[PDB]
């Protein structure tokens, strides 16, 4: 959930740099 | 349209649309498979209209194969979110999604995982049929640029030998 | 709106979604999008599932409406089935009016069913019918089947085992085009027969302190609707003779009667017109209310089944509601007895105080 809720946020900022998720942790 | 297709291209590509299907909501997930399906629509209305010939059928059929890669991988996690979303983006973009026979099987494969039985699983089932009825599809308008001819060649021998 | 996973028709589907159907069961799911496509079905399932749902979403999917062409024919038992067939195709055909359909039984003059057959303004596409009252129009050229795309045929199973109802049902498919689509739906298809939290409480008292104790029991306790179970059909009518003179709204319903007035009591009860009924073990099986929820066993049956099934028309769907009975009798306290060890169940014995409220609602 944490990352559901944190990609929800930062999906108008940052949403090109979207393709690290890859279902695992935020890499940041 | 040298801007236009380009815009596209970013859209398409860069891997964005298998987290952004992971994220939304599930009314979300529906409006975003609505306007995938407006312009796929439209793209392959103007690809039959064969104003497009030149180089749009490799770019074309890259992003057909790209956005399949892409839908095929998200379909398949273990999620309930992930899974939730992908069946009902299919369910709205599926009406058009006549590209080449090889896609519509991949499609089927990815969805006939059948694991065990839930909400999302009486769901998907469904959405493995209603999709295989299409089984009109065109392959030979893609290309033969490549070695794949050469595949086609040897498929066709197995098919001869097969014949007799 | 689940039937817009169907990919059917619009008008369709808001006819279909005033209707109440929200979520298809098994059969529907697992039959109709393969009869969409004009294939022969032969169906068997449990009685009451959406049985006759399936193929009236099929037909006013194929439909393409011809005026004064006829397509679609259904053939029944029943004149009352037959009814109730046009019943649901005019519920399943609301939002399509071009479409018409019609009723064939017997009981009716056969020259008005020949004249609004004749009429463009009953002209119809959709005709649900008795074989013999269908046999007797077309053998007459009263109706033309020369255009047939559909032919279903509901309870076949005594369509087929009984002698006149077979060739009536033959005659009327050699008169329609060979190359249609072929239903056929039943509850039972033997071998013999192309390509296709409910609460349970009773009352050990004696006879002559029935009538009171009800007169308090439906007093004191909160519901809705209240059903009560009798051995006999003289004690029934007596018994809702004496409560409608108790300012008591209540019917009665069971066997030494005719079965217009029947009917017309059971669906008037169950309309929420009034909120008390009797009954004997007559609707022991197969009614469905779902507003219900105190029941009173006036009388004990002989068997537990009996009596299973007698409650089993409290907490439909396994919803909550309430039960109590009376114990009168050496027998009555037996199938006691044998109703525990058989159902796993404590019966236990109701108390002077009153339940609470909450505990069945």
């Amino acid at each position: 959930i944490r990352q559901w809720q944190t990609l929800r946020f930062l999906r108008s900022r940052y949403l090109f740099d979207f393709d690290k998720v890859n279902e695992k942790t935020g890499v940041d | 349209t040298e801007n236009l297709m380009s815009i596209l291209n970013t859209c398409i590509t860069s891997n964005i649309l298998k987290t952004l299907l992971f994220c939304c909501t599930s009314s979300e997930a529906g409006n975003l498979g609505l306007f995938f399906t407006d312009v796929l629509k439209k793209l392959e209305k103007m690809r039959l209209n064969g104003d497009f010939n030149d180089q749009a059928s490799r770019k074309l059929y890259e992003w057909h194969s790209v956005i399949t890669e892409q839908v095929i991988d998200l379909l398949s996690e273990k999620n309930y979110m992930s899974i939730r979303n992908g069946i009902e983006f299919m369910k709205h973009v599926t009406s058009v999604f006549p590209v080449v026979k090889a896609h519509i099987q991949l499609v089927y494969t990815t969805l006939e995982e059948n694991l065990i039985n839930e909400e999302r699983e009486d769901i998907k089932l469904p959405s493995s049929a209603l999709i295989g009825h299409l089984k009109a599809r065109l392959k030979d308008a893609l290309e033969l640029d490549e070695f794949c001819t050469l595949t086609e060649e040897e498929a066709e021998q197995k098919r001869i030998r097969e014949m007799e | 709106t689940g039937f817009k996973d169907f990919l059917l028709k619009p008008e369709l589907s808001r006819a279909i979604i005033d209707c109440g159907f929200e979520h298809p069961s098994e059969v529907q799911q697992h039959t109709i999008p393969q009869s969409i496509h004009g294939t022969d079905v032969l169906c068997q399932a449990k009685s009451g599932l959406g049985k006759t749902a399936v193929f009236v979403l099929s037909t006013l999917q194929q439909l393409d409406p011809v005026p004064g062409e006829v397509a679609v024919v259904v053939i029944c038992n029943a004149r009352e089935l037959a009814y109730q067939i046009r019943n649901e195709y005019l519920r399943f055909s609301k939002y399509m009016p071009d479409v018409k359909t019609a009723v064939f039984y017997g009981g009716t003059p056969i020259s008005k069913d020949a004249e609004l057959l004749k009429n463009k303004d009953t002209a119809p596409h959709i005709v649900v019918a008795t074989p013999g009252r269908l046999k007797a129009l077309v053998r007459e050229k009263y109706i033309d089947l020369s255009h047939v795309k559909n032919f279903v045929i509901d309870e076949c199973d005594k369509v087929l085992e009984e002698l006149d109802m077979r060739r009536d049902v033959q005659e009327i498919f050699r008169a329609t085009p060979r190359d249609k689509q072929v239903m056929m739906f039943s509850a039972t298809l033997s071998q013999e027969i192309q390509n296709p939290g409910l609460q349970q409480y009773y009352i050990k008292l004696e006879e002559r302190e029935k009538n009171r104790k009800l007169a308090q029991l439906l007093d004191d306790l909160e519901f809705n609707q209240v059903i009560i179970f009798v051995k006999s059909t003289t004690r029934a009518n007596e018994l809702t003779k004496l409560l409608n003179a108790s300012n008591f709204p209540a019917i009665t319903v069971h066997g030494h009667m005719k079965q217009e007035e029947r009917i017309a009591r059971y669906k008037a009860f169950k309309d929420f017109e009034k909120r008390i009924c009797v009954s004997t073990d007559v609707f022991g099986r197969g009614i469905d209310i779902e507003r219900i929820n105190l029941a009173i066993n006036y009388d004990l049956t002989n068997e537990a089944d009996q009596y299973l099934h007698r409650v089993g028309r409290a907490g439909r769907f396994g919803t909550k509601g309430l039960a109590i009975s009376f114990v009168s009798s050496k027998e009555d306290e037996e199938v006691l007895a044998k109703i525990q060890e058989r159902f796993d169940v404590k019966i236990a014995e109701f108390p002077e105080e009153g339940i609470d409220p909450s505990t069945y609602l």
